[PDB]
């Protein structure tokens, strides 16, 4: 036992705060670049949005996703590590071409 | 000097070596005998900004081989700026010399990681005087370094410059209080034109005290102070 | 792999900051028009608003858009380059006439 | 190709800005009146709202129209010259009587 | 001249046309300044910018003068004309203009010399009305640089 | 420091220097014989002493010889 998401929730880490040496060349100071990508580590079941038969949600865990660093989007450890909680919909993106 | 045979000697070395153009002055001396300090090259009065680029700790001092030379017009704000040139100053592996009107700590905390960590080899040294006088002197550096002044007024981006549009210098040299250059990338023909450019408004110069700022502009750019 | 638009959502590259010669003549200084026009990049499966049946989204890859600067529309690198990440209502309109 | 408004959107000239000669008669200055009126140009196929089947938009290319000048509606070059973009509800009337 | 957005059509226009230009306003802003060193400097338009001589009325006054030598139209939101709406009929032209960093000079002016006089005549009566001596003066200078010499 | 881009959450035991005893009062704090290595603590006081000889504030020059006293000998 962890804690489990509910419906619509999704649980994801955050991969890097800075991606340290800018272009691969420059090793940028203090920047506040907080990472746009996470890591998926929990999905919640599915969306319990409007009445009828429960849709399963479109992410899975393993996914590498880009999320809005919105007001939805809460932080808190798992076990002592800070890991990040959100929507389906504050999640932008899944891994594409 | 009321029959001072060291006061005329003295004078005549100095004119000697600061030639028709340079400008000789004189100040409070150190101690007991009196002293002469000739300056060739563009020296003007604007420390290192951060102790931390001193690459030469026995001599208090930073010294930078075969430089590129930046020259920007207002404040750099962020690194967010000036990437594109940082990525290909260190592809190229030369040294570097940032001009511009200030500093700000993102900036300047950047470059100490990069210099300490030995990505790059940078020194940073702010503009001389104010206004209108800053960006004429801003240009004479370089005419001097053979290299392009970035400004908005021109409508150059900080993060468009190249490679092309940096001048050079053979050698810098850089303290807590003083910054000087020796022997530029410069074309000599483009020096006297701007030099001629100076020295005309030397002739319509109506403030004596601002002529003699037109002076040091002349004595910098050729012969010495 | 990038990462992918979710539900609703599309990819486009704005097409220039400042169409520079003005009329085709003027050359223009400091303006600030980030242009208007964009195009696709990826186009998110389907909008699953509404419960029932998923409908496939109007845009599709290679479309030239207009779109809305708004609040919900996001700007991130796609490799090292920024592309703009937004809803299809967001969007204003895809190449007629 | 021009760009094509989307499900619920419509595309509009504005007529003018300010009735010069105020009654017929008196010259006006500088008045700042923006003329409510406008002419279609394009009309964006339908209206996608509520998951069914989808309803044709009830303006069309060649009405002349009233709207509002209000925060939803948009305005940008077609070619060289100012249009403006708007949703249907945001658009008033079309030619009666 | 807050915007080149005002500007753009008479930028066209003129450049269009080829000849070079002189900006004359009450003040110039920074994207306008900018946006015309570019054009000067890459080749588009040959431009040069001057602000307006003294102050408030005698400001206007000298304006149209200056405008009578020239053989052009005031732009003015009085008289309701937009910069957007100006045109090369409305602009007038002189023989060469010469610029420095204090003083500017303008030789030989398009402007009919019957609309001149009846201008000067105009000044002139003026004078003879003239409470103030140190403004009297003032209305002196404005004479001689529509005729004569200072 | 933030100079050198150190975060003080970043930072561990080698980082840390060492000395054998410090004592402390309500005015004044003491350290007893430090873990730092000879040769490098004589190549700041060089360096210390180097702007001793530039010192043009005699008042501040003071002050170096006060750095350049505790570092090496007493007062």
């Amino acid at each position: 036992m962890n804690i489990r998401p509910l419906h619509d929730r999704v649980i994801v880490k955050r991969k890097e705060v800075e991606t340290k040496s800018a272009g691969g060349i420059v090793l940028t100071g203090s920047a506040a670049a907080k990472s746009t990508r996470g890591e998926v580590l929990a999905v919640g079941n599915g969306r319990i949005l409007e009445n009828g038969e429960v849709k399963p949600l479109d992410v899975k865990v393993g996914d590498i996703v880009i999320f809005n660093d919105g007001y939805g989007v809460k932080s808190e450890k798992i076990d002592n590590e800070e890991v990040l909680i959100m929507s389906e919909s504050d999640i932008l993106a899944i891994v594409e071409a | 000097a009321n029959s001072d045979e060291t006061v005329g000697k003295l004078i005549a070395e100095a004119m000697d070596k600061v030639g028709k153009e340079g400008v000789i002055t004189v100040e409070d001396g150190t101690g007991l005998q009196d002293e002469l300090d000739v300056v060739e090259g563009m020296q003007f009065d604007r420390g290192y900004l951060s102790p931390y680029f001193i690459n030469k700790p026995e001599t208090g001092a930073v010294e930078l081989e075969s430089p590129f030379i930046l020259l920007a017009d207002k404040k750099i704000s962020n690194i967010r700026e000036m990437l594109p040139v940082l990525e290909a100053v260190a592809k190229a592996g030369k040294p570097l010399l940032i001009i511009a009107e200030d500093v700000e700590g993102e900036a300047l905390a950047t470059l100490v990681v990069n210099t300490m960590r030995g990505i790059v080899k940078v020194a940073a040294v702010k503009a001389p005087g104010f206004g209108d006088r800053r960006k004429a002197m801003l240009q004479d550096i370089a005419t001097l370094t053979g290299g392009t002044v970035i400004s908005e007024e021109i409508g150059m981006e900080l993060e468009k410059a190249t490679l092309e549009d940096l001048g050079q210098a053979k050698r810098v040299v850089i303290n807590k209080d003083t910054t000087t250059i020796i022997d530029g990338v410069g074309e000599e023909a483009a020096i006297q034109g701007r030099v001629a450019q100076i020295r005309q408004q030397i002739e319509e110069a109506t403030s004596d005290y601002d002529r003699e700022k037109l002076q040091e502009r002349v004595a910098k750019l050729a012969g010495g102070v």
